[PDB]
RNA sequence: GGAGCCAGCGAGUCUAACCUUGGCCGAGAGGUCUUGGUAAUCUUGUGAAACUCCGUCGUGCUGGGGAUAGAGCAUUGUAAUUAUUGCUCUUCAACGAGGAAUUCCUAGUAAGCGCAAGUCAUCAGCUUGCGUUGAUUACGUCCCUGCCCUUUCCGUCGCUAGUACC
């Protein structure tokens, strides 16, 4: 539903995850949460 | 301070509520008090055609139900809100403005039931607070830390904007998506009492034609 | 239209609206030049409103 | 078209003219003379409707439909030939069950039917309440969809401490 679809967009844009798991501008990332 | 009235089970017993409509409602108040049922975690919406006050309080009040929710509509607008504490009140009601039904929303898709956390705001007066306890008991207890639907009930001018958000924690941010409904209510009457007893003291009422009502607030 | 009261209303009763107007000032200039008169002391400019319609009866 | 015919919630006049029975006039609307009620007392058994019985009509856009329009008879103010709300006659349209799609609904429930009050939010053929008739189907399943609960079960990289390696 609506938090499927939103947890994969954001894991689309790299959103959610680890920093240390092992298997770009900040202007730029504002601009992908605006169109998020 | 919880009130008295609730003072006894606050925290204790899980709300048990019935939401329901008037005697013939249309199409859009039956939509309508669908997703209160889905708002509230522990509703059920029950058809009301040809029940009596009477008759509706005394066999909600024997089933052991704490509140009673019922709509009311002009054209398919909702338009007000009463909620009812049983076994002897407080009766509070509300008016619906700028009512934005998920049904308006194409491909929204189903919503999370989870027990929702609570955001109250801009509620400094004991008015206000009265409202916050009354609003805030009709939830259950003890939502999950990690309860992903968040409730918001915002206090603007006296006018109690109402959302319904999921949201993510990102590295960086949380980002919130609204579930719907959007609707402002506004406290007008408030009796200790059930609704059905109309002659019950009102502890509260909305004055519209003193001169400083234009510019008064109250919550 | 309809209208709701604080109290109930009397049929002989007269109901108001309170409303506000706005009212512009006359660009009107008439210097004195008494010295360029002939008699110099009967220069005469915009009559009162009492004089004219005495005037026109 | 006649006849039979049964509810409940309420409202209602003092320094006034509210609900109005009954009598008379009026085709109707309405007018007029009285009368009870500040009300579990009078309006009021609110003799509501739908509904039942007996009759006319008869598959014909027909005696279904009443949109639009004309002419009159009255009420309300107000002084206009101004509107206003009712009744009489005439006029008599689209509509023959509705595509793609779509919304809601499990017992006095869906649905039909009327009565009452407009009592600080909203509402004016709209809101609320009240009452009357009253069903079909399901009341089982996680198969699809969606939402949860439990493993105070199994994997990946983590973080803390240590050992070495490049
Ligand atoms: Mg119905
Ligand atoms: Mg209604
Ligand atoms: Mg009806
Ligand atoms: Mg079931």
């Amino acid at each position: 539903s609506q938090l499927k679809n939103l947890k994969a967009a954001l894991k689309a844009r790299g959103l959610t995850g680890q920093t240390n798991v092992k298997s770009y501008d900040r202007e730029e990332k504002k601009k992908a949460i605006a169109e998020i | 301070q919880v009130d008295d009235e609730y003072a006894a089970t606050s925290g204790i017993m899980d709300p048990r509520i019935i939401v329901t409509t008037s005697r013939d409602p249309s199409t859009r108040l039956s939509q309508f008090a669908k997703e209160i049922k889905l708002l509230f975690p522990n509703a059920v919406r029950l058809n009301r055609g040809n029940y009596v006050m009477p008759n509706l309080v005394d066999a909600c009040k024997k089933s052991g139900t704490t509140d009673l929710v019922v709509l009311h509509e002009h054209r398919g607008v909702p338009t007000s809100l009463t909620i009812s504490h049983f076994p002897h009140g407080p009766t509070a009601q509300f008016s619906l403005h700028n009512v934005v039904m998920r049904h308006d929303i194409i491909n929204a898709g189903n919503q999370s039931e989870v027990n929702p956390h609570l955001i109250f705001d801009n509620f400094t007066t004991a008015l206000g607070k009265r409202v916050v306890c009354i609003l805030k008991h009709l939830f259950n207890a003890g939502p999950k830390k990690d309860s992903e639907r968040v409730i918001t009930f915002a206090n603007r001018g006296d006018f109690i904007s109402v959302r319904q958000h999921v949201y993510v924690r990102t590295r960086e941010g949380v980002e919130i998506a609204e579930v719907g409904p959007r609707f402002e209510m506004r406290l007008f009457e408030l009796r200790l009492g059930t609704l059905e007893n109309k002659d019950a003291d009102v502890e509260w009422q909305l004055r519209r034609f003193i001169r400083t009502a234009n510019k008064k607030d109250y919550l | 239209y309809r209208a709701a009261f604080e109290d109930k209303i009397l049929m002989s009763d007269i109901v108001i609206l309170r409303s506000w107007y706005p009212v512009r000032v006359k660009k009107f200039y008439n210097p004195v030049t008494s010295l360029l008169l002939k008699e110099k002391t009967e220069w005469k400019g915009l009559r009162l409103t009492g004089q004219i319609r005495a005037a026109m009866n």
